């Protein structure tokens, strides 16, 4: 029996859920993109609901909830893809339906991105990464956003405390052979950051150009 | 205060 | 008394280097930008040899050696300007003789950029980042800097490992009241890893303008 | 190899 927090946060862990790219539409780069921006809005929803399963997170004032979300939405949604890709090679599952290989990436004009994607990818392979640190981390990733507009940053720190401290004794536990393995994994934390960044001004730029779609919560967390 | 974000966040 | 590699890379640490601004060049944001740029052309060359006192680092092929710093010197080069603010108020020391504050930043066009490294001080004054801390960090940067190119995989591992280690012995040793310093430590790389992509997208840009003269190793690392 | 990052590693 391990850290009740991570159990916690297993058990918040949202359902997965259906890319469903439209079978009517030819494919493209612009039905690629439609399908990845529609699929991100639909989680991002998942993702908000899920936060306030976070112990503390809905004690913030709705001002730093918001700005913590506004800052690691898209380290959340890769964080999910790099979960569901352990168990394959080179190829990112954005879907049960929506599985991009490197030829797909190249179609969509995604090969960069998706590359890093793959990098964090085979990092967390080497590591074994397990769905108790998968869950921290996202955790992490939320309250170590580093938002500039934070109004409680004492608040703040204590949420990153409690679950940088959730993520250490889950280690201290679990992975004796290793006393350094929690340490190691918040050392992965800055390539998230790096491929999160790439990702959004990829995605702001494809919301400048005009043809793609996007739904209002997925534009408002771009605009953000 | 138009925001879906902030609309969501305070939805029960 | 306290860990051998943290009392190695004090000792390694390079001697301050003045920007000298020229002072017959009326002050322009092509004045500003020029220095810094000649700036950073000359602790480029100091970082280089620094590197080389970092255990192990010599022993990677020099094609690993060239990987790290072409991924991680715009980090290295924030992190100095960052440890040389900490005892000012929202004004970043590049250089003794070269302190730049909001107005400043304004005049170079350098507001956003200067305002991400100041809360990367902010962040490091409220932990009172020590300088055994500093340089322990800036060689982790450097291990830790996530290149596409990397040959021996397990040998940066190992050179991430050692110098983790280094940081959890400090800190074990120095900092028994927050047994989770080490890991809040790691915590502040993400901003580091953020704050680097934006400088080197920003000197990039202005590299491609053509107005502002920029010297050899300097570009070879932009160019990177 | 005509890398100055690579002249300066080599560099003894
Ligand atoms: O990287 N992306 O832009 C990205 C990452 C994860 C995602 N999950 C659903 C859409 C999506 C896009
Ligand atoms: O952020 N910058 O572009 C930057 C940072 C640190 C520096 N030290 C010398 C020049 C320089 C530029």
């Amino acid at each position: 029996p391990y850290n009740k927090i991570v159990s916690h946060l297993l058990v918040a862990e949202p359902e997965k859920i259906y890319a469903m790219p439209d079978p009517t539409v030819p494919d493209s780069d612009i039905k690629a993109l439609t399908t990845l921006c529609d699929l991100a809005d639909r989680e991002l929803v998942v993702i908000i609901g899920w936060a306030k399963h976070i112990p503390g997170f809905s004690t913030l004032s709705l001002a730093d909830q918001m700005s913590l979300l506004q800052s690691a939405w898209m380290e959340i949604l890769i964080l999910g893809v790099v979960y569901r890709s352990l168990s394959f090679e080179d190829e990112l599952v954005y879907a049960d339906d929506y599985i991009m290989d490197e030829d797909q990436s190249k179609l969509a004009g995604l090969l960069d991105l998706n590359n890093a994607i793959l990098q964090l990818v085979k990092k967390y392979k080497s590591m074994k990464l397990e769905k108790e640190e998968f869950v921290t981390l996202k955790a992490i990733a939320l309250a170590n956003s580093d938002s500039m507009h934070i109004e409680d940053v004492e608040a703040v720190q204590k949420l990153q405390d409690v679950l940088h401290e959730a993520l250490q004794d889950y280690e201290a536990g679990q992975h004796m052979e290793d006393p350094r393995r929690a340490g190691k994994m918040l050392m992965t934390l800055p390539l998230l950051r790096q491929t999160s960044t790439k990702a959004v001004q990829h995605f702001y730029n494809i919301k400048l150009e005009g043809k793609v779609p996007m739904h209002k919560l997925f534009l408002e967390m771009l605009e953000a | 205060n138009n925001s879906l974000l902030l609309h969501l966040l305070k939805s029960q």
